[PDB]
């Protein structure tokens, strides 16, 4: 499983640019694709989604119209068409594969990110109350997240995902649906809580866990992220 | 009502439904043939002619018609339990060798292998799962049978045959006895063809019998039968 | 006078009642039990629907004849005339499509495997209904009501010159309803009978021979019923258009008898097709 | 001499079985009041197989279930939402059994190809590919059950059973002794021992660890097609082609009770038990699934609605629903 | 060989401490009565608690 | 090899040049001088326009034969095939309409007084172009370009089953372009000749009988050119559809020759209808 | 009036043939 993006570099405002993401070592035709943007000194932001087989396509309201998402399954390539770029689009773009069924782990694998610099229903607001917490290796660490809408759906699932972005690396999924650990994550992380109040507990803090923690809702489109709690030593 | 993940799961289920319907149509066009007979009949030889442990599956395309032939000869298990799987079959190609009557299995009670083939054909033909299934009967080793009937009379194996030594008469008599083994003549056709060393003649006869079976099935589907 | 009117009303009433009863019975048997899982069931259901609508438009013709005028209105006149022509051509084209279906089933089995599927039957049936709509829409536009001799008449109105478009419509209805369907049905069923005779399975034993006999008899009954029903009304319309023959009571009796004989095929298509079919016969035997 | 010794020993065992039995089970259990008419309504109808279904197996999460069809498909189903979760194309179309693992990682299947296919479902690539193929049976595989994610017991049509190691790929334990084709096997909750019935009208209880035949139960008149342990694990019901069902106790080592009625002469394709075990569910060749009261040998309900021969039946672990598979390509859930 | 193995297996089967069938019957009835309440098949479940429900 | 290609290219070039020159000359004479004040001149103008648009697609066939592939693209393939199938039926139905017009002009004078007007001729011509659009539009949809053996081919692709819809289109084009037009033209001109023989004015004088012979000869020339030109390509397409024939150079020469004859009729009809016409001859003599 | 009608019919036939241009 590998995703690599191409088409970066500097772009003039008002121009156009076509990014292409190539996939290797997995069945590209069965995974839905997400485009996520990240500002240089700010948190992550969701751009777009295309389903497998191109049956449904979703966009954020800020990117509606200008951005076009397509995919070619015989060549296993995801194409992003950008027209009339603005000064807020100077971001690093990540590609995400996600499969949706009972027991699946979507948002598990993240791309590497292509940088682009340009030079001149109610939206559920996810609230990271804190911004930085100084921690020591060994103590249990608590991280709090809050929502603007109750994420407990009538089927019993609570659509909250916990992500960790290490400094200088791609972000990885930690927890899907607030209880289940992602495949390949140690048992140091645990998610708990209820509607409007969620808690990530890291017992026996160990090295390489220092990063930025994101809580994501996945109840309805458009997907809205958290601010991002950073830890340090 | 449904969440986004539930809607994506429904979309995945619809795509799986489309793939299953396409695979079902492709399987529905395929013609299935069940191959039966003894080990000494010459199954491998005629399968090699038609081409050019468990189930041996042969795939060939004749006159834009797909044939899958299932050879079940490898299994030693009791036939009664797994015979019901082959209920939805177009035809049964049953191969036996004409020269089997002189050959005798190494047993204390001397028994004719030809009568064993007769018992096998009677068991397959009178099976409850195969009432409307046609049987394409193949008689093998015609030249060795001709040399043997020239060298040895057919009276020795069973006294009932009193006909004079003739290849045509003996072959017709074996054919009519095999046809008389059928107990339901109206609802089951038996196609008897003497096997020869020609690729065209055998496959064409199988195609003609399968064409007659498809005619029968289409007439039953329209409702005339 | 009175006896003739009672005879005409009884004729139309009997034809309409038997046609509606047969068509709705075939609809109930197909929808309730069989649930349209095969192509032949779809074609028989489409025949049932077209014949049901054609027989349903018949009591309005009976009321028109009995009253001597049209009190229903212009819009219902357009609807009923359009549905009448539309379902007449729908029924005739569905009979032709079933003849082609049985021809491909018997004579070309390998291509019948591809051809005889529910999806292809739905596509060809939708094409048949669209080709019927091709004449259903202009007849809908033309149909108006005219005040003649103090009586409203529900009739087609033709743009000037009236004679050219009127006789062009009569000639096109005659050709596409008589000449081509008789040729298609006769050629396809004749080739079908020849191929069935060629079949080794049908020949041989007396029982299988008898079965082939029965099948050929069924084919000849279908062709004969189609010809005997649709031939006199077409010939009588051609004679009436070409030759002005003086008005008599016998003309009225013959005209309404030919119309009833034309609708007799739509009435008798359930008994001819659905009931005689073995599969439906087994369905009636069980349930 | 040896045959006469075997006749003497089996006569002594029959005399011990006769002397051991004192009171009939029906006489003891006649005191309890009848449960009454039990009506189970269809909740879900599963479609899209388009071929003769032979085997289904419930998962331990009580929501997913696997199904094996003759078109070459294993379909893994979400039973609550009716959506299809997985569709595994098979190498060999002819399939007669399929097992769903307790963890849910793997799915086994087998049939007339003499090969048992193990499929991993939690792969990172996202396509269900062939993980491991077991190979070495001289007869058609009739049943397979996941004892553990690495060990599996299969029964075959060469009168043999086997315990296989999945990671190694070789068979570890071989069970021999049956004279007829072993048609089914059932796993007890402890999983230490398993009973299997064959086409010699007998069932045998085999200890996994010992590798020897712990017990042997005779009494049927025809081929045994199905076998299933009770929830306690001390009893097991058998279904056979002689239109009768029987209940055998391991400790008592004799026929407890026989389930039969005069009108039904057709065979029993499959048997299963409820969580309590009071109701014994069995699908017959009469297009029906009959629910019998296990303690009084009386019919408690009739499940009609399949249009062809019902082939398989399964009760979920919690026991909320019962899913039946028939030859009409429809999987029906009865609650 | 095969006959001797069959005789030895039959002897092994014979030497088993068979308990009284009445005790097994009592254990079976006690297990059924104890787990009778838990069973959704034996005792009907309200539709709200029921995961399988009618869908419009 | 080379000689055959030069012969086919020269044949298509000569047919295209003669056809375009005749069509644009007839249209120039009608527009610049006659000014379309008569219904017959309107029909001749529509016939010349249809023949011009049909002949215009012929160098595309020449380039397709020479290069062995279609380099123009899918859209122009759709446009050229649509124009070809559209204007073939337009030309043939314009011929049938002129035959019906001459029949009504001769046999039914009182009805011809109402029938033969500019307004009615414009309405019937618009109906002819719409009925040609009926066949033209789905052909415009179906036509695409297919990659076969490294070569682009400009052709019709049919939905599954391909054989059914393909041969149904072949049968419909054959019937509506050959069977009905030959019968309509033959019956109308035969009854026209019989009525002209019945007329007293034409008979009774040597010069008037010579004029009657001239008219009968002109009618027979028109009908003979129509039948002799359209017959071989239709029979050849029916034979090619029914019976597979092995690839031969003679087969290619015969196929292209029959196609050339089919276009040759669309090239030679303006000569017969326009130059031999008395009114245009008077226009040439005056100017 | 039959002779007059026949003569008028013949004149209209002649005019139609001249308008078509066969004369
Ligand atoms: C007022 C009416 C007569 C106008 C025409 C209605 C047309 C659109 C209707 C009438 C008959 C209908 C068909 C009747 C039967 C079937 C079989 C079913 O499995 C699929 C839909 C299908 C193929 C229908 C498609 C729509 C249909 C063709
Ligand atoms: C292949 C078969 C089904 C084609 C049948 C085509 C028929 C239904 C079409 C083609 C020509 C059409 C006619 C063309 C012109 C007119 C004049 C209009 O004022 C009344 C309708 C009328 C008379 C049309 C009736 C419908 C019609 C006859
Ligand atoms: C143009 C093609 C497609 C169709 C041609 C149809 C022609 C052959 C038909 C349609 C209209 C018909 C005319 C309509 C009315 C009459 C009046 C009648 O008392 C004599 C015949 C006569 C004069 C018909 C002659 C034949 C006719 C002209
Ligand atoms: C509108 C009506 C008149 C169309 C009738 C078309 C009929 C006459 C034509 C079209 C297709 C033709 C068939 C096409 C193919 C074959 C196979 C050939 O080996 C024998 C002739 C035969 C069986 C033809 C018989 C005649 C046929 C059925
Ligand atoms: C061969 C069978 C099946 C059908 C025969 C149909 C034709 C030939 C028959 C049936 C109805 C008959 C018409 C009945 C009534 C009249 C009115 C009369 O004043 C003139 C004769 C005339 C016009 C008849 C002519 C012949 C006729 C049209
Ligand atoms: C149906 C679509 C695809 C094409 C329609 C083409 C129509 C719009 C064009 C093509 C030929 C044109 C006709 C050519 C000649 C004349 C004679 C003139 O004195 C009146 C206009 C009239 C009668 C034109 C009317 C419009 C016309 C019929
Ligand atoms: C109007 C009268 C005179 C002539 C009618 C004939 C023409 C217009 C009609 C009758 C049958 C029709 C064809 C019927 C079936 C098909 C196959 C479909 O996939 C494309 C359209 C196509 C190819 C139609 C084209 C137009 C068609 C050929
Ligand atoms: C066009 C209208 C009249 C409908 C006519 C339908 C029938 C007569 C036509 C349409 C499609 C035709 C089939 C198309 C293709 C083939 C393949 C050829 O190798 C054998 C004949 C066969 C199988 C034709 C038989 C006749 C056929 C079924
Ligand atoms: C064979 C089918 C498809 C088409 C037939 C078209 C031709 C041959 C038919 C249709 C209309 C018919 C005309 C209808 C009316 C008349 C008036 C009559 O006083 C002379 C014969 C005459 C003129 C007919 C001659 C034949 C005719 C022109
Ligand atoms: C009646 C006159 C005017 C026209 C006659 C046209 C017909 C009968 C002629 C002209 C072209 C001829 C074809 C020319 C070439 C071939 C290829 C050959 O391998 C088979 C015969 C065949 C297919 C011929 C059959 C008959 C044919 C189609
Ligand atoms: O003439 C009239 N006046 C009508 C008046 C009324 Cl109110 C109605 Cl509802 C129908 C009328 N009709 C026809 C309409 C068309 N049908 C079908 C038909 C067509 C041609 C031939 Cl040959 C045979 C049958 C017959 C009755
Ligand atoms: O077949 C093909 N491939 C073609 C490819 C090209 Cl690129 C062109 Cl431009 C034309 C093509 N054509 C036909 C199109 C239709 N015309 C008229 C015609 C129709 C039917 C009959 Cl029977 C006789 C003649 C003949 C050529």
């Amino acid at each position: 499983v590998q995703l690599v993006e191409s088409g970066g570099g500097l772009v003039q405002p008002g121009g156009s640019r076509k990014l292409s993401c190539s996939a290797s070592g997995f069945a590209f035709s069965s995974f839905g694709m997400h485009w996520v943007r990240q500002a240089p000194e700010k948190g992550l932001e969701w751009v777009a989604y295309i389903s497998s087989g191109s049956g449904t396509i979703y966009y954020a309201d800020t990117v509606k119209g200008r951005f076009t998402i397509s995919r070619d399954d015989p060549k296993n390539t995801l194409f992003l068409q950008m027209t009339s770029l603005r000064s807020e689009d100077t971001a690093m773009y990540y590609c995400v594969r996600s499969i949706y069924y009972y027991g699946s782990s979507p948002f598990d694998f993240w791309g590497q990110g292509t940088t682009l610099t340009v030079s001149a229903s109610a939206d559920i607001v996810m609230t990271q109350a804190t911004s930085s917490v100084p921690v020591t290796p060994g103590e249990s660490v608590s991280i709090s997240c809050r929502s603007s809408k109750s994420l407990l759906h009538s089927n019993g699932n609570t659509y909250l995902y916990w992500f960790l972005q290490r400094p200088g690396q791609s972000p990885q999924l930690l927890i899907y649906r607030m209880s289940n650990l992602a495949s390949g994550v140690p048992d140091r992380f645990s998610g708990s809580g209820s509607g409007t109040a969620f808690t990530l507990t890291i017992s026996r803090l160990e090295a390489e866990d220092v990063g930025v923690y994101y809580c994501m809702q996945h109840l309805e489109y458009p997907l809205t992220f958290g601010a991002g709690t950073k830890l340090e030593l | 009502t449904l969440s986004a993940e539930d809607k994506a799961a429904v979309e995945r289920s619809k795509m799986i439904d489309r793939n299953l319907r396409e695979d079902g149509e492709k399987a529905a066009r395929e013609v299935k043939l069940l191959l039966l007979g003894a080990g000494e009949s010459g199954k491998s030889t005629i399968v090699k002619q038609m081409k050019i442990t468990g189930i041996v599956e042969t795939h060939f395309t004749f006159k834009d018609l797909h044939f899958k032939m299932f050879d079940v000869g490898a299994q030693r298990s009791e036939r009664k339990k797994w015979i019901h799987c082959f209920e939805g079959v177009t035809a049964i190609i049953f191969c036996v060798a004409l020269s089997d009557y002189d050959l005798v299995l190494a047993e204390d009670e001397e028994m004719n292998r030809m009568h064993e083939s007769m018992k096998l054909f009677d068991s397959i033909c009178n099976n409850k799962w195969f009432t409307d299934t046609s049987i394409i009967l193949f008689l093998n080793k015609k030249d060795l049978f001709e040399e043997k009937i020239k060298k040895s009379p057919l009276t020795i194996c069973y006294p009932e045959y009193a006909g004079s030594n003739t290849y045509e008469e003996a072959a017709a008599y074996i054919q009519c006895q095999f046809e008389d083994l059928n107990k339901r003549k109206d609802t089951k056709e038996i196609y008897t063809h003497f096997t020869c060393s020609t690729d065209t003649k055998n496959v064409q006869f199988v195609f003609d019998a399968v064409t007659d079976v498809i005619i029968k099935n289409n007439l039953k589907d329209c409702g005339l039968f | 006078s009175m006896i003739t009117a009672i005879t005409i009303m009884a004729l139309y009433s009997i034809v309409c009642v038997v046609g509606l009863f047969g068509n709705f019975l075939v609809m109930y048997v197909i929808v309730r039990y069989t649930k349209m899982k095969t192509a032949t069931n779809i074609y028989i259901f489409n025949l049932a629907l077209a014949d049901a609508l054609a027989t349903s438009t018949l009591p309005f013709q009976s009321v028109n004849y009995l009253m001597g005028t049209w009190p229903f209105g212009t819009i219902l006149c357009k609807i009923v005339i359009s549905i009448d022509y539309y379902n007449m051509f729908t029924s005739i084209f569905t009979l032709c499509t079933m003849s082609v279906d049985r021809y491909i089933a018997v004579c070309h089995p390998v291509k019948a495997l591809d051809f005889r599927t529910p999806r292809n039957a739905k596509i060809i049936n939708v094409c048949n209904w669209i080709l019927s709509s091709a004449i259903g829409l202009p007849v809908m536009f033309m149909a108006t009501t005219k005040y003649r001799q103090g009586s409203i008449d529900c009739t087609l109105t033709f743009s000037h010159p009236t004679w050219y478009w009127e006789n062009l419509l009569k000639i096109c209805v005659f050709i596409f309803a008589f000449i081509m369907p008789v040729l298609i049905i006769t050629v396809c069923y004749g080739l079908m009978i020849l191929r069935l005779k060629s079949v080794r399975m049908l020949s041989g034993s007396k029982e299988k021979d008898r079965n082939l006999r029965r099948i050929t008899r069924m084919v000849l009954v279908v062709v004969a019923v189609f010809i005997v029903c649709w031939t006199p009304i077409h010939i009588y319309v051609i004679i009436k258009a070409l030759v002005t023959i003086p008005e008599t009571t016998f003309q009225t009796v013959s005209w309404h008898f030919c119309i009833a004989l034309g609708y007799t095929n739509s009435c008798l298509n359930p008994v001819l097709y659905a009931f005689l079919d073995e599969n439906f016969k087994r369905c009636f035997r069980e349930f | 001499q040896l045959r006469q010794e075997a006749e003497q020993l089996k006569n002594q065992i029959r005399d011990a079985r006769k002397a051991c039995a004192d009171a009939t089970l029906s006489q003891i259990t006649n005191n309890i009041d009848p449960v009454g008419r039990i009506q189970m309504r269809t909740r879900r109808t599963l479609r899209g197989h388009l071929a003769k279904i032979y085997a289904m197996h419930w998962g331990t999460d009580s929501r997913l279930l696997v199904s094996a069809s003759q078109d070459g498909k294993l379909i893994i189903w979400d039973s609550y939402t009716t959506n299809k979760v997985h569709a595994i194309p098979l190498r060999s179309s002819w399939v007669m059994t399929c097992a769903y693992a307790p963890s849910g990682n793997y799915v086994a299947c087998g049939g007339l190809d003499n090969i048992c296919s193990i499929y991993n479902l939690k792969t990172r690539e996202g396509n269900v590919r062939v993980s491991r193929e077991l190979a070495g049976h001289t007869g058609y595989l009739s049943c397979c059950r996941f004892l553990d994610d690495n060990q599996i017991v299969t029964s075959s049509g060469d009168t043999t059973c086997a315990l296989w190691d999945i990671e190694t790929g070789q068979q570890t334990t071989t069970f021999t002794g049956h004279t007829g084709d072993v048609m089914s096997l059932s796993l007890a909750p402890d999983t230490r021992l398993f009973v299997s019935g064959a086409c010699d009208a007998s069932a045998k209880l085999w200890d996994v660890r010992e590798g020897m035949c712990r017990q042997t139960f005779t009494g049927h008149e025809s081929d045994i097609n199905a076998i299933c342990f009770f929830p306690n694990g001390n009893a097991f019901a058998t279904g056979s082609d002689d239109a009768t069902c029987r209940l055998f106790d391991l400790r008592a080592d004799q026929e407890l009770m026989t389930y039969s009625h005069d009108n039904i002469i057709c065979g029993i394709t499959s048997v299963s038990f409820s969580k309590s075990g009071r109701l014994l569910l069995a699908g017959y060749d009469d297009f029906n699934c009959n629910v019998w009261d296990a303690l009084k040998a009386d019919r408690a309900g009739v499940l009609a609605g399949h249009d062809n021969r019902v082939s398989c039946l399964g009760v979920t672990d919690d026991g909320m629903a019962v899913a039946t598979g028939s030859w009409d390509s429809f999987l029906k859930i009865w609650n | 060989a095969q006959a001797r193995k069959l005789v030895e297996q039959l002897k092994m089967e014979a030497n088993i401490d068979r308990i009284k069938v009445s005790k097994a019957a009592a254990d079976l009835m006690a297990y059924c009565e104890a787990h009778a309440k838990e069973d959704p098949l034996l005792t009907p479940v309200p539709a709200s608690e029921n995961p399988f429900r009618e869908k419009k």
